[PDB]
């Protein structure tokens, strides 16, 4: 009644049941593996064979080994035992912690919602970032997509939107990180452990998010399943609980990725640019599962990566029909170090209908992407002649542009790692009446690069300020006593003695703990019997 | 090991069946008898319907498929080269392959009577 | 012929045993001193340590590339790659940072040392017999391994080779101390890869290459991490190389480890042959730890050189214009191109880390503004070669330049002669 496995090829096993195969998509657990073992059927091959792909890596896997059917999908706790605990793709915490307490053991696997239980309600996301809530500004409700190449801010961008919206928010949250790196998962956790985002121990109830890991180093079954993994915490709290809840999936590009790791193995012949056939059905199963329904509501911000900024491949392509608004980071934003690098004229929400935001906005927003387009118009002259045979016809277009373009930049709270800048958090009227100023002319006479890395049009007085302070103080800093050798500073050669001299010794400590092991000079083989008999001279 | 060499090369996978079929059935001397015995495994092919869906049913269990031609060929005194080899095929489904082991077990024949 | 199993998943030797000697990409030493001694055998294939096995990366590992110490600093613990075209210096960066290993672990206690592995795959036997030859005469063999899988020898031993050379360096990682580790040639190791999986008849994919290709390198160089103090504090920094065709990083292979790793060194080759060598394009030019892993004091500097490079080059491509003198970008100009002469660094000698926040703070608060653009190289030796060598002395030991240091070298500064009027 049990199944016993055919045929290993890399992820992909195929096991073989004399009688009675499980169902598509079941969990199937391999009798005595070191690592526990978790394989997932893909399909039914024909000849009592299911092809599975496995959760944890197969080096170790004997042909014939017991691989017992649980007749249920990948089970995962839920519930308030998961908040503040890092979760793996099969529900294994990863985090040190001790087990999981659940409230239930849901299965990954699930129907999308339906049609009758859809909530078209927009209201507004403030996230407190001058770009988004400009010029794309995200649903509460909705579904959020960060596109950009490999190091153009996605990741801090999404840092910065969880401890923007998901710090003072109500309900609970997920962070999903679907294959990414495990030294940026053990940052947010860290970040959020020393927030009090997640709290350890006894205070582990007062929690207010929860870590579903997959990460780059796991087999491609792994980073599969484990957005929907979190996906199932998240729709939990959407279902049962009933309330709002944040998931933040790290590169959903990865669970593709990581499906067409395996597709040709799984029998499929090739697509195109190299993706599985199912690559739009799997990505729309997984993604119309993120919805707000009547129930609850997840808002989910999902990074996305974008293989060598290439918008068109078919990975980024194909999610952008399953996003409300989309936040295009740009490599050429980048270069010109305005962070966050959000693309103006490529971003696009939902959110900007003037029934929505009403009016006002959205007419500054629309005034800022028409003045940047006509710049972006003018800039095949204006790098090329010298912006002298323009004679302010189009050059107040430029100029008001550029400050624009800087205005749009901010620092961020988690980017000051990096930045020698404290974060700014700028509310939704104080852009708009920023913007406005600089669009209509109101702050017309200020220099510009007074703009680039402020809060708001406050700040850009407050910089503008500072400046014509500092282009004062570039004339005469040099002497008066007030750089001399004597005037606060000690002799040379007496803080060669101040310092004090640490202990070298370069033996290097090796050999301290090692137990080495006598390696064989000739190699040691397995007789018929299973013993560890040299080599035969039978050649 | 040491086997009579075949009196024709043949082709693969079926002939190379017929080839070691006829390669043992010399070192017995019992050319003749399965040559007798494959026929008469064909025209039992033809009589019984419940005997070729052994052969083309794919929904057969492995097991039953094999529990089946031992159960028969338990009797009869069929040599127990066929017996042996209709196990063999029917452990790996290759009971199809009966009707052109026959005709490529025909042509050693007669290349061994010249 | 009969195959006997052995009964062992894939193992090499790892222990101190293996430091000094050159083994293949399965272990067995090459290098005609006999077999490795101080060893044990350890698997090939291990999990990468998780999130809890993991702190962050805090302390630098200095290259002595002044473009890399300053621009894209590299902490231990982190994935640091290493791609560019063809003869554009990537082996070189690589060189320096284990012969910077050398001249830092006299001056470091024993848990401070940085242990050296180079793997080599795809290569010659010549150029890796060069490559030890160059560690012997300037003495970095006592802390490099090198595991050497060259163009002879098989798909297989090509394709774990890194693998191997991984589990080499893991025993530093897991021993609590340091360890840096170059996998010359990725590219090659995923041809190889290649090779060894279309022969096996799996389904080729995107220019033929499997569909494991990104596990393949990201099982790899997720290894190379920080870990936390309970696990020893131990680190493995790597540094994969990634050959282009004509700057194409949109390519299978070096987008998967662009993907991968957090930084990125990427060298070109028109900076190549414009003198700027090591050629590095400071625009693309990333590393994803940020300022977080710097050296102080080179912070102090690196900012500032960061900000006037990203104006000397936008405002260039406006340059070949010579004639209309700006006087507001002109400036811009001639000082990036100061800067941009100060970060030229001939090979096989890298600089002291002090000595490089020296040079570059010689060149961020204009004392080199007088000396023309093509005299800046001789001009750095002569700053170096006529302060006092007690100013590093305590530059090294305080770590950041101090106010009782900044106004001290400020006359230091300006006591010397700089070879341009
Ligand atoms: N900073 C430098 N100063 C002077 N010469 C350099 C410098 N960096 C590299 N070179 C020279 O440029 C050439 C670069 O070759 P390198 O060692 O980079 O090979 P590679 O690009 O890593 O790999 P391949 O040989 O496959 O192209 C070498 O001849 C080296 O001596
Ligand atoms: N708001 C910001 N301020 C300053 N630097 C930033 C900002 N956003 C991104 N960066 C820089 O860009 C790099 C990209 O980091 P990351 O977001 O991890 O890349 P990716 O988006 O590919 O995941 C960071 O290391 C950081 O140096
Ligand atoms: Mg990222
Ligand atoms: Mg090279």
């Amino acid at each position: 009644d049990a199944g016993y496995v055919s045929q290993v090829i890399g992820p992909v096993v195929d096991v073989r049941f004399d009688g009675e195969l499980p169902s598509i998509l079941s969990s199937l657990e391999v009798e005595g593996h070191s690592v526990r073992l978790v394989l997932e059927v893909a399909q039914h091959m024909g000849d009592n064979t299911v092809r599975c792909i496995a959760m944890d890596s197969t080096d170790g896997l004997v042909r014939g080994q017991k691989v017992v059917d649980t007749g249920s999908p990948i089970k995962v706790p839920v519930g308030r035992g998961t908040l503040g605990r890092i979760m793996n793709v099969i529900g294994e915490p990863v985090d040190e912690q001790g087990p999981i307490d659940a409230a239930d053991i849901w299965s990954i696997h699930r129907e999308a919602p339906e049609f009758t239980e859809q909530s078209t309600e927009q209201e507004i996301l403030v996230t407190g970032i001058k770009v988004v809530d400009l010029l794309a500004p995200y649903q509460r409700g909705g579904k959020i997509g960060l596109f950009g190449g490999a190091g153009v801010g996605k990741t801090v961008l999404i840092m910065e939107l969880i401890n923007n919206v998901a710090k003072a928010h109500g309900g609970f949250s997920v962070f999903a990180g679907v294959g990414e790196r495990t030294r940026e998962g053990n940052d947010l956790y860290r970040e959020m452990i020393e927030s009090g985002v997640i709290k350890l121990g006894a205070e582990r109830g007062n929690s207010k998010c929860t870590l579903v890991y997959g990460q780059m180093n796991e087999p491609p079954g792994a980073r599969a399943r484990v957005a929907l993994t979190g996906l199932t915490v998240a729709e939990y709290f959407r279902d049962i609980e009933g309330q709002d809840v944040l998931l933040f999936v790290d590169n959903i590009f990865r669970f593709t990725q990581a499906n067409s790791e395996v597709s040709a193995l799984l029998g499929r012949i090739p697509s195109a640019v190299g993706y599985q056939p199912t690559l739009a059905t799997d990505l729309g199963g997984l993604q119309e599962r993120i919805t707000t329904t009547t129930k609850g509501s997840i808002t989910s911000v999902q990074a996305v990566y974008v293989p060598a900024d290439d918008l068109t491949d078919p990975a980024p392509a194909t999610t952008f029909a399953h996003l409300d608004a989309t936040t295009v980071l740009s490599r050429s934003i980048a270069e010109l170090g305005i962070y966050p690098a959000v693309d103006p004229l490529d971003s696009t929400s939902r959110m900007l209908n003037p029934n929505v935001i009403g009016a006002e906005h959205y007419n500054v927003a629309r005034g800022v992407q028409k003045v940047l387009q006509d710049y972006k118009n003018l800039q095949d002259i204006i790098a090329i002649l010298g912006m002298d045979e323009l004679s302010e016809e189009d050059k107040l277009t430029v100029a008001r542009a550029r400050k624009i373009q800087r205005f749009l930049s901010q620092p961020f709270q988690v980017a000051e790692v990096f930045t020698g800048t404290p974060g700014k958090y700028v509310d939704l009227a104080d852009t708009i009446s920023g913007f406005q100023g600089v669009l209509t002319g109101k702050y017309d006479d200020l220099p510009e690069m007074a703009f680039y890395m402020v809060g708001d049009i406050k700040e850009v007085k407050e910089k503008a300020d500072k400046m014509a302070k500092d282009i004062a103080s570039r004339k005469e800093a040099d002497n008066k006593k007030v750089s001399e050798e004597l005037k606060d500073i000690p002799s040379l050669d007496k803080l060669v003695s101040e310092i004090k001299e640490v202990v070298i010794e370069e033996d290097d400590g090796l050999e301290e703990d090692f137990k080495a092991e006598a390696l064989s000079s000739e190699t040691v083989v397995l007789n018929e019997e299973g013993k560890s008999v040299p080599l035969p001279k039978k050649n | 090991l040491k086997l009579p060499t075949a009196p024709l090369q043949l082709s693969g996978t079926s002939a190379q069946i017929a080839t070691l079929l006829w390669q043992v059935a010399a070192k017995e001397n019992q050319l003749d008898k399965v040559q007798d015995e494959l026929y008469q495994f064909i025209e039992l092919f033809k009589q019984h319907s419940e005997l070729r869906r052994l052969a083309t049913d794919p929904f057969v269990p492995t097991l039953v498929r094999t529990k089946i031609i031992s159960s028969v060929l338990k009797d009869s005194g069929a040599s127990e080269i066929t017996k042996k080899l209709f196990e063999a095929l029917a452990d790996e489904g290759a009971l199809s392959a009966l009707l052109e082991v026959t005709v490529n077990y025909e042509e050693l024949m007669l290349a061994h009577k010249k | 012929d009969l195959v006997y199993r052995t009964g062992q998943i894939v193992n090499v030797p790892i222990g101190p045993g293996t430091l000094g000697r050159v083994t293949d990409g399965l272990g067995q030493p090459i290098d005609g001193k006999g077999p490795l001694t101080n060893v044990r055998s350890s698997l090939v294939e291990v999990k990468a340590p998780g999130i809890i096995a993991r702190q962050s990366v805090r302390e630098p590992l200095f290259t002595g590339v002044k473009a890399v110490d300053a621009l894209v600093p590299i902490g231990r613990g982190q994935r640091e790659l290493i791609i560019g075209d063809r003869q554009t210096g990537k082996t070189a960066v690589a060189i320096d940072a284990i012969i910077h290993q050398k001249n830092c672990n006299e001056q470091v206690p024993k848990a401070q040392r940085v242990y050296c592995v180079y793997v080599a795959v795809g290569q010659k036997r010549s150029t890796v017999a060069q490559l030890v030859k160059l560690f012997t005469q300037t003495g970095a063999m006592r802390y490099t391994i090198m595991v050497s899988a060259t163009a002879s020898d098989a798909a297989p031993l090509q394709f774990l080779a890194p693998y191997s050379g991984c589990a080499m360096a893991e025993y530093f990682r897991d021993t609590g101390k340091h360890g840096l580790i170059i996998y010359d040639d990725l590219s090659k190791q995923s041809v190889a890869y290649r090779q060894m999986s279309l022969l096996l008849r799996r389904p080729p994919g995107r220019e033929a290459f499997p569909g494991d290709v990104f596990y393949l390198h990201s099982r790899l160089l997720e290894r190379a991490a920080k870990l936390s103090k309970e696990l020893g504090g131990g680190s493995l920094t790597a540094f994969p190389v990634i050959e282009t065709q004509a700057g194409d990083v949109s390519a299978y292979i070096a987008t998967n480890v662009i993907s991968i790793t957090d930084g990125q060194i990427f060298l070109e080759t028109e900076l190549f042959y414009k003198g700027i060598r090591p050629a590095l394009n400071v625009g693309l030019s990333v590393s994803r730890v940020g300022s977080a892993a710097q050296f102080p004091g080179m912070k102090q500097v690196a900012g500032t050189l960061k900000l006037e490079l990203a104006q000397y080059r936008e405002v260039a491509a406006f340059a070949q214009f010579g004639s209309d003198l700006d006087a507001a970008t002109q400036y811009v100009l001639e000082r990036g191109a100061r800067l941009t002469e100060m970060l030229k660094q001939k090979q096989f000698a890298p600089i002291p880390i002090e000595r490089q926040t020296v040079a570059v703070y010689a060149a961020t608060k204009g004392f080199l503004d007088k000396v023309r653009v093509q005299d800046i190289v001789a001009a750095e030796e002569a700053v170096i070669s006529q302060v006092n060598p007690a100013v590093f002395k305590i530059l090294k030991a305080n770590g950041k330049i101090t106010p009782a240091l900044d106004a001290h070298l400020k006359a230091e500064l300006r006591k010397v002669k700089l070879p341009g009027a």
